[PDB]
């Protein structure tokens, strides 16, 4: 399955420093939790290193449940656990991970190189011909993720008033991916991203940022 | 073989592919017919049944001469230390001539067969002898090139010995055998041995993986000594309007400082011809190739001079 | 992870111990008395005996002599650690360990190849001697592509350049700059 599922109550119930940790710098914490998570599953299954190489932490029961309405600046760049409607979702996308690149001038082979999530990787060099000339990603050495895109939009229910249901788009990276379908109703935990390429620098106004949900855990409500 | 290392052997230049090739449709090397197994038992029978039948005591010393001069020969190199074993090309021509030919015009394959053979013979025998590397046979006394500007170029990359006086030799050039590489980011350490006068780099460390991170050390190699001999030839065939000829020697590991200015030699060696770039700091080369020997034997001996 | 050159820390070990262990006849220890002048600036050799070092252990004396290159750095270390545990000279500091009276003296002419990377001793005549200009011994690059520092890359006898740059995504292994204010330099005469 490569996922799992942490509680974040048993989390801070027996270390609480890294229960308060999570929520503010939710990136470098998932990261190492998924490494120590990845060398306890090695020692226990010394032979699982050949079907995933990789574990993720999938946090679950954050105590503060926001709504869509409510994300702000003030919550970027944390982990926050939401719920509503799956209105739309792309097909399976598979995204670039460690990409090769072949350098088409002496078809030497740039090593993988991981392929975050908020730039894209544009080598320098060819290591050998140190050429900074057009680059190809060689697609059968790469390794790609499953990539998916959906989009969430506060339930009828709890939107009040007259005021519009909000929507946001949420990132699903190869294990969340077809987890949720359009019209489930869903709960939703993941970082408020902010940075990959979108700032409106296109000079058509002014410049804000269109944010994403890095979705880190998806719990379907049926 | 008795486990001592097989020692490479410039004198006879950078190996090659040693591609074989059968001629029917026996196993002959591609562009020559040595057939190394056939000159190999070829050569381990001239050394074992070997007797000179005219010899004289006088000429032979410290040889019983009823007894295998070769076989002799080893004896003492096992008495001594030295693994240099020195071959007659004389007595090769009167055992077997078409031996005597293979050696001539196709060196740098026969020979190495010569060193193995001579190897077997003498780790089958004196089972228990320490030598710091394997024998190695010198070849001499080659049918002797008159004037040395008679040789066409169909006679290049081939055994030949020349007479001449040494007029300069230079210092000890350093030559590289086997590159020792050394990563600058876990510091795993790789050797990489001359493949055919080039060093391919790791460009890759076999313990971390990155690429482009191994360093050449230069004082952590191995090896070797070169000196160039200009020896002014001293031919016995002098045609009208000729004029002195110099040559170059190329000397390997061994037979470095064993000739002084002043000294007559009979130099038995390779007629090697190489390209000359236009500059040296291009890699473009002329069209006309010069000539030089790489010397296999020294010989200060001679019938018409003192000692 | 490093990979550690045994020989050459078993060779430092056992040299420390040489240096604070070894004693005259008087039973003091000389070469702590030595190093004792190393704290003063404008002095950073100390010469040992290769007759004492053979003395006190052959073992570690003919390992020095036939490995001679390689290990030297780390009898230099191992020289640095034991002035520092005594004194406070600054960190920066480099020591060197010059070696004299070696039993055997060689040949210019008997400088074979074979000779290269271990210890000798050789009788000669001095023609001319350069100025004393300093040297690069371990310079710390900028890279020109990606500003990454490369730092402490060893020259070997030859202004040598980081063969790669460190950040796996640049192959940048033309541009770089020498930081001099950065780099380490010895004094140097070619004679
Ligand atoms: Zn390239
Ligand atoms: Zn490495
Ligand atoms: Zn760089």
């Amino acid at each position: 399955r490569e996922s799992l599922v942490v509680n974040y109550e048993d989390l801070a119930a027996r270390e609480h420093v890294l229960a308060y940790f999570l929520p503010e710098a939710p990136a470098e914490l998932l990261q190492i939790f998924d490494e120590a998570a990845l060398e306890v599953v090695l020692a226990m299954y010394p032979k699982y290193d050949r079907i995933t190489n990789h574990i993720h932490v999938r946090i679950s029961h954050l105590p503060l449940v926001e709504e869509l309405r409510s994300l702000r600046q003030l919550h970027l760049n944390q982990l926050i656990r939401t719920s509503g409607v799956v209105t739309s979702c792309t097909g399976v996308l598979p995204q670039l991970s460690m990409v090769k690149y072949n350098c088409n001038k002496c078809n030497f082979v740039l090593g993988p190189f991981c392929q975050s999530q908020n730039q894209e990787v544009k080598p320098g060099s060819c290591p050998e011909c140190q050429s900074a000339g057009p680059f190809e990603v060689n697609m059968e050495e790469t390794i790609y993720q499953n990539y998916q895109r959906i989009r969430i939009q506060e339930s009828p229910g709890k939107v009040a008033a007259g005021r519009l249901p909000r929507s946001k788009d949420a990132i699903l990276l190869a294990d969340l991916v077809d987890s949720c379908k359009p019209g489930d109703e869903i709960e939703l935990t993941g970082i408020y991203h902010n940075n990959y390429d979108g700032s409106l620098n296109t000079a058509n106004g002014f410049p804000v940022f269109a944010t994403v949900i890095l979705a880190n855990h998806v719990a379907k409500k049926d | 073989v008795r486990g001592t290392p097989v020692r490479q052997r410039p004198d006879l230049g950078s190996a090659q592919k040693g591609l074989q090739v059968d001629l029917q449709s026996k196993l002959v090397i591609w562009g020559t017919d040595v057939n190394v197994a056939a000159c190999k038992e070829n050569f381990q029978r001239f050394l074992q049944r070997f007797i000179d039948p005219l010899a004289k005591e006088e000429e032979n010393v410290g040889i019983d001469i009823t007894e295998p001069l070769y076989m002799q020969r080893l004896g003492e190199i096992n008495v001594i230390g030295e693994p240099f074993l020195n071959v007659n090309c004389e007595h090769i021509k009167s055992f077997d001539k078409n031996l005597y030919r293979q050696l001539i015009s196709y060196p740098q394959e026969v020979i190495p067969t010569f060193d193995m053979a001579v190897n077997e013979i003498f780790f089958d025998r004196y089972p228990d002898s320490i030598l710091e590397h394997q024998i190695q046979v010198r070849p001499f006394n080659a049918l002797k090139t008159k004037n040395m500007r008679n040789l066409n170029p169909e006679d290049i990359d081939q055994l030949i010995t020349i007479s001449g006086m040494v007029i300069r030799t230079s210092q000890l050039i350093p030559e590289m055998q086997e590159a020792f590489f050394q990563c600058q980011v876990c510091a795993h350490t790789t050797r990489v041995e001359m493949d055919r006068g080039r060093i391919a780099e790791p460009s890759v460390c076999g313990r971390c993986h990155t690429t482009h991170s191994m360093a050449l050390i230069h004082n952590r190699s191995l090896f070797s000594d070169k000196q160039m001999i200009k020896l002014q030839e001293s031919p016995e065939d002098m045609p009208a309007g000729q004029t002195p000829h110099t040559v170059i020697l190329f000397a390997h590991n061994d037979l470095v400082d064993k000739v002084q200015p002043g000294d007559r030699v009979n130099v038995t060696g390779i007629y090697r011809a190489v390209p000359i770039r236009v500059n040296p700091r291009v890699s473009n080369v002329k069209s006309v190739y010069k000539t030089h020997i790489d010397v296999i034997h020294y010989r200060k001996t001679d019938a018409k001079r003192l000692h | 992870l490093e990979v550690r050159d045994e020989v050459a820390e078993k060779c430092q070990k056992l040299f420390l111990d040489f240096l604070e262990e070894f004693q005259s006849s008087d039973g003091e220890i000389k070469y702590l008395q030595l190093a004792e002048e190393l704290i003063r600036p404008e002095r950073n050799t100390l010469v040992v005996s290769f007759v004492d070092l053979e003395q006190f252990n052959q073992q570690l004396s003919t390992t020095i002599q036939e490995e001679f290159y390689r290990v030297y750095p780390y009898l230099c270390r191992a020289l640095k650690t034991f002035v520092k545990d005594r004194k406070e000279i600054p960190l920066a500091k480099d020591f060197y360990v010059a070696f004299q009276d070696l039993p055997t003296r060689h040949k210019i002419r008997e400088l074979t190849s074979s000779r290269i990377g271990l210890l000798t001793r050789i009788s000669g005549q001095v023609v001319r001697t350069h100025p004393v200009h300093p040297e690069l011994v371990s310079g710390t690059f900028l890279c020109l592509d990606c500003q990454t520092v490369i730092r402490d890359v060893e020259q070997q006898f030859k202004y040598t350049q980081p063969n790669i740059c460190r950040n796996p995504v640049c192959a940048n292994r033309r541009r770089f700059l020498l930081d001099t204010n950065k780099s380490r330099f010895v004094d140097f005469q070619k004679v």
